[PDB]
RNA sequence: UGCUGUUGCUGUUAAAGGGUUCGUAGUUGAACUGUGGGC
RNA sequence: AGUGUGGAGAUCGAAGAUGAUUAGAAACCAUUGUAGUCCACACUGCAAACGAUGACACCCAUGAAUUGGGGAUAUCUUCACGUUUUCUGUUUUACGCGAAAGCUUUGAGGUUACAGUCUCAGGGGGGAGUACG
């Protein structure tokens, strides 16, 4: 969007300003805490486990049915991810563009964004140490 | 001003005054736009016709009548129309109030150059046709006269002060709506106390063609 | 001295950065595309005093059946434009 | 109380200029496009009661086509047009 | 027209048009329904804008199909609206 | 004159100077 | 005199015999009697304060004109600024003095601190601008004079005003519009609107 | 970047009181943007104003009435003491009869004529008249 | 637009100006060790010579006349 | 002499926006924990 | 455009050659023609590299259109289109500003009624983007 490039778009989503569940839910918010945490068994993301419970089961927000958060929940029985999530996927995305580099190296298109991707990473290592969420002298 | 004072509710579009504007055709607009006129615009029909809501149409109607019976002196007020279709109009309007009428092409000077032996000084001015009556309008602004229009549609609003949403490019249309103003500004003198009906005919104010 | 809030060109503020160049139909001379006037023109390949006498003795063309044409797209630079 | 008084009590205003309608303005001498529009006032009977209400506007309302929505509006609240349509 | 509209309390026509973020206070697009399955006797609740693969007990093959905005609904089945 | 050209005859000093600076030298 | 205006007529006839109902219903004025009408011949003082050519080129040589700028004023109050060009340097004297007085403005004059005596100040900061120049006005404690350039200076004596410090920018060599620019400063002392006149105005007819 | 929501919320007012439009919308807003408005409105140069609320930094619809010429914020907020206030007054201020400067002081949010009767001294926050 | 604006910004405003300043000719040549160097009088207000020569030196157009001067 | 501009300058065409990006010191940085009541 | 090393060499074509033209032609015109032009790797780091207009954020009047996505409710074939809203781009046609030419929801507007944040340059014209390092 705007970190990187000239793009301005705005989609997102917008929350509901009454926080209470429906009426029509009927389940406990024990058995919500503990679907999230065999779905975090089956090896998906936070940001998948929201998805699954939201579209086919009708739990639209966790943190209004149980009162705290997926990342909460999952850091309490230890099964959080090593690293961040979003830090995660932004390595994996430069892995596969030097490995495509490697190969094609008159690519220059990609070499440009290849750049911007590791400068992101820089910036977002540097936040994550100072809040103790990364091993100091972590590197990339 | 429909609401008359005190409540009386006298000045109303009765059944009799709807049909007269329908059979003219006096709230059938041109397909064109204009944002002016947006909040005098109801609806639009089929071919891309634009309708004007009857009531406030009337609502203006009344107020222009209330402007022009104002004055101490009749003969001050003038009407202009440069259109050939409202010559009839604005001739036998003047004739039943007392008011000076002007028709033709407009020689452009008359209300600022004080050599010229044609000065007229109004305090109100009509005008049929804004868009092409922009010479009269223009002038006006340069000697603090207000100006009452006709607007249709699709109108340049600029300097008018009492705009009457309503047609004025046809032939029935032009010479009906003069009638309900000439018929409105007497009632409120006190020449009739009702005048219903009238013994005036519609198509003296028509422009029959000559 | 601006004489053209388009330059000349139907390229506006930044929205290209080049235009593939073309050849004058008369000259030769290189223009961007969008500069070069373009006009495509139809015409018949004879005139009229000369198209009467071939399809009087033509068995093909007449009445019914009409004349090809020649149909061409022409871009000129402005200045070939100018004294044409 | 309008103008201004010293402490000794004597008004220095020369003259007050008139206020716009509209936008509380005040009128200049030098405007020639501001204008003043007096509206009758009829009773029950159907014919006026001999006065006018008076109301004035500035030049750069004319100049802008903006005067006829201020007049539009300044008439619903002085009770000179009806604000909404009749029911049946 | 002859009416003055108010910031804080705006009316009906002039809110529907408005984008969600826009309001004055902003708010989801979205609902939940009921879904009577293909073949299955069974309910579901299914998100209105979903985009992961929804199945069911007695027709687990499809229950929506993902798309670009709102789902689009398998044929054959039962869909209403719930409340909040 | 031009610019360019001037540019040009500022460029043809600037070269000899060199070399006679380093035959000089 | 022959009255040529309604305005006029009202001026001859003693129906208007105040200058204050011009400026109120902003009228504007058409013939310069009505000023000699409406005030007394003895406070009306007018001065020209440079003339100067200018050329236009023709095809066997040029052709001169001449400006002249002329300035009125009551030294209570009121203040007109006027610049015609003729063919004679007579003509264009006439015509400016005519002008002047066809273009009155009052100027409202306030206090710096304590109401006490007579106004001898203007109310509040202003500027105008004619061209590239701009000239502002600030008011200023009592016994000061006027800070002014000779040029300024003079319009300033003539509209009534005593303490006043002023500021230039621009080309101010420009005497002809330095003279307009220091007249829409004055000019635009009666549009603001002060909390001393808040409300509680009432029309007339 | 938004960097001083005081600067923007002040910027829309005089904005559309120079239009001569009769009501305004802000977003967002803060407690100091609603202490600088309560200080207008004890003078009177606007009317009465609404702070809606959504769970996040709230708008604030004010009305206004036409007696306001002009708002605005002073950036960097400098220190003013008692002895400042004169030099202030004559820099930013079209005359020493109306408008006033706002300060934020230990006391709170004040005009300068209100903070020099209290013998205060404080930062500058902006400006009315 | 072309200032900082900054409350602990100082420093950029301090050497804004110390940099700019030598664009002024005038400021430039009083805080120059180098001025009054190629001035023949070496700063003062009068000197002393010896004429060894008269020349004439011719005035400049659009004047025509003979300048009387002298070498020292 | 607001022609050194913190108050207080200019940068389309008069003198002057870097070919485009990334980036470290530096400068700048969203909302919230608070209407005291009664006589 | 130019440089180095290997390819390639159709077209066009700096240098050059031969005709025209011209007091004169080194040029403009005609016929040719080498380096170039094309490719890979390695250098160079400059352009009327222009919107002659630095980046980020807020407000702002009217009428056009048009590109991509989404929401609601008249036609054609066995997906396209019609109407009205909406988000992002991309152009044409008021207050206000400017010395003017002109700019104007995408400002050169909101500025002597001068303060949202950061940053790069300028200080009469030449010498000169030259000399020394
Ligand atoms: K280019
Ligand atoms: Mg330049
Ligand atoms: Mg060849
Ligand atoms: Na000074
Ligand atoms: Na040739
Ligand atoms: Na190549
Ligand atoms: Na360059
Ligand atoms: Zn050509």
């Amino acid at each position: 969007v705007r970190m990187h490039g000239n793009g301005r778009g705005k989609a997102s989503s917008a929350l509901p300003y009454r926080r209470t569940p429906p009426a029509w839910l009927k389940i406990a918010s024990r058995n919500v805490v503990k679907m999230v945490c065999k779905s975090s068994r089956k090896g998906m993301m936070p940001s998948q486990i929201g998805m699954e419970l939201r579209d086919s089961m009708g739990i639209a927000q966790v943190k209004n049915v149980t009162g705290r958060k997926i990342l909460r929940i999952l850091k309490h029985n230890g099964l959080a991810p090593e690293i961040p999530e979003d830090l995660y996927f932004l390595v994996k995305r430069a892995t596969q563009m030097r490995k495509h580099l490697e190969r094609h190296t008159t690519d220059r298109d990609t070499k440009y964004r290849l750049i911007l991707v590791e400068s992101r990473i820089h910036r977002l290592a540097r936040y994550y140490k100072r809040v103790k969420q990364l091993p100091p002298t972590w590197k990339y | 001003m429909s609401a008359v004072e005190s409540g009386s509710k006298v000045l109303r579009m009765k059944e009799s005054d709807a049909q007269k504007l329908l059979a003219m055709r006096c709230h059938i607009g041109t397909r064109n736009q204009s944002s002016a006129m947006k909040k005098y615009i109801y609806g639009r029909t089929a071919e891309g016709s634009h309708i004007i809501d009857v009531h406030m149409m009337w609502e203006k109607l009344i107020l222009a009548a209330r402007v022009i019976a104002a004055v101490e002196n009749p003969k001050d007020v003038c009407v202009c129309s440069s259109r050939l279709y409202g010559t009839r109009a604005i001739y036998k309007f003047s004739q039943h109030v007392g008011t000076s009428f002007h028709g033709g092409r407009f020689i452009p000077g008359t209300f600022t150059n004080q050599i010229q032996k044609k000065f007229v000084q109004p305090r109100v001015l009509v005008v049929t046709d804004p868009r092409t009556d922009h010479q009269a309008i223009r002038e006006a602004s340069l000697v603090n006269i207000p100006v009452i229009a006709l607007c249709d549609t699709d109108a340049p609003l600029e300097y008018v002060d009492i705009a009457i949403p309503c047609n004025n490019r046809g032939i029935k249309s032009i010479g009906m709506m003069y009638w309900l103003l000439a018929r409105e500004v007497l009632r409120l003198r006190g020449t009739i106390v009702r005048s219903v009906p009238w013994e005036e005919k519609v198509d003296l104010f028509f422009y029959r063609d000559p | 001295t601006t004489k053209r809030r388009n330059h000349g060109r139907s390229k506006p503020a930044h929205s290209r950065g080049r235009v593939k160049p073309i050849h004058c139909f008369n000259c030769g001379r290189l223009t961007p595309k969008d500069k070069a006037v373009g006009r495509f023109v139809v015409r018949r390949m004879l005139d009229a005093a000369s198209a009467r006498d071939v399809a009087e003795a033509s068995p093909v063309y007449g009445a019914n059946f009409p004349m090809p044409r020649l149909y061409m797209k022409q871009r000129f630079c402005i200045a070939c434009a100018i004294h044409s | 109380t309008i103008g201004m008084f010293n402490e000794e009590g004597e008004n220095v205003d020369l003259y007050i200029p008139r206020k716009c309608h509209a936008t509380t303005t005040l009128i200049e001498a030098h405007d020639h496009a501001a204008v003043q529009i007096s509206i009758a006032n009829v009773g029950p009977n159907g014919v006026i009661n001999g006065t006018t209400t008076t109301l004035c506007i500035a030049g750069y309302l004319r100049s802008q086509g903006e005067s006829d929505h201020a007049i539009n509006h300044i008439t619903i609240d002085r009770g000179i047009m009806r604000i909404k349509t009749g029911k049946p | 027209g002859f009416f003055d509209a108010d910031l804080s309390y705006p009316t009906v026509r002039t809110e529907r048009m408005k984008h969600k973020r826009r309001r004055l206070v902003q708010g989801p697009n979205s609902y939940f329904m009921d879904v009577s399955c293909p073949r299955c006797r069974q309910v579901t609740v299914v998100y209105s804008h979903a985009t992961t693969s929804v199945e069911c007990k007695g027709c687990s093959k499809k229950l929506c199909r993902p798309t670009g905005g709102k789902a689009l609904l398998v044929e054959g089945c039962g869909y209403r609206r719930k409340p909040d | 004159m031009r610019p360019k050209w001037h540019k040009k005859r500022i460029k043809r000093l600037k070269l000899r100077r060199r070399r006679m600076r380093q035959r000089s030298k | 005199w022959v009255p040529c205006t309604k305005l006029g007529r009202l001026v001859k006839a003693q129906k208007v015999t105040s200058l204050e109902e011009i400026f109120l219903f902003s009228m504007p004025i058409k013939e310069h009697q009505i000023v000699d009408t409406l005030i007394a011949e003895g406070q009306l003082h007018d001065e020209m304060m440079k003339i100067y050519p200018v050329q236009k080129a023709t095809s066997a040589g040029q052709r001169t004109r001449f400006k002249a700028f002329n300035v009125v004023g009551d030294c209570d109050g009121h203040i007109g600024i006027g610049a015609r060009v003729g063919k004679e340097v007579s003509l264009a004297i006439r015509a400016s003095m005519i002008a002047a007085k066809l273009n009155i403005v009052p100027v409202r004059r306030g206090y710096w601190g304590n109401k006490i005596g007579e106004p001898h100040t203007i109310p509040m900061k202003v500027t105008g601008k004619c061209g590239s120049v701009a000239v502002r006005l600030v008011p200023a404690p009592r016994g000061t004079g006027i800070v002014a350039a000779p040029v300024p200076k003079k319009i300033l004596e003539f509209a009534g005003v005593e303490d006043v410090y002023t500021s230039s920018r621009g080309k101010t060599r420009t005497h002809g519009n330095l003279i307009m620019a220091t007249f829409y400063a004055l000019r635009k002392t009666y549009g603001f609107l002060t909390p001393d006149l808040w409300a509680d105005t009432e029309p007339s007819r | 970047t938004m960097m001083s929501v005081l600067a923007n919320a002040l910027r829309t007012i005089a904005s559309a009181e120079r239009r001569g439009k009769r009501q305004v919308l802000i977003r967002p807003s803060s407690k100091v943007v609603v202490k600088f408005l309560q200080v207008m409105q004890k003078h009177g140069y606007i009317g009465e104003f609404e702070i809606i609320d959504d769970h996040r930094a709230g708008k604030i619809v004010v009305n206004l009435n036409g007696r306001l010429n002009k708002c605005g914020a002073i950036c960097p907020r400098f220190d003013c003491a008692t002895t400042d206030y004169e030099k202030w007054m004559k820099n930013i201020l079209p005359s020493r009869q109306f408008g006033f400067v706002v300060l934020t002081t230990s006391l709170g949010i004040m005009d300068h004529e209100e903070a020099r009767s209290r013998n205060t001294g404080g930062k500058v926050l902006g400006f009315f008249y | 637009m072309t200032k900082t604006n900054g409350q602990n910004a100082a420093r950029k405003l301090v050497r804004l100006r110390c940099r700019n300043r030598w664009a002024d000719k005038g400021w430039k040549r009083a805080h120059t060790f180098s001025a009054r160097k190629a001035n023949p009088f070496g700063g003062s207000s009068h000197a002393k010579g010896i004429v060894l020569e008269k020349i004439g030196v011719g005035a400049k157009q659009p004047n025509s006349a003979i300048r009387k001067c002298v070498r020292v």
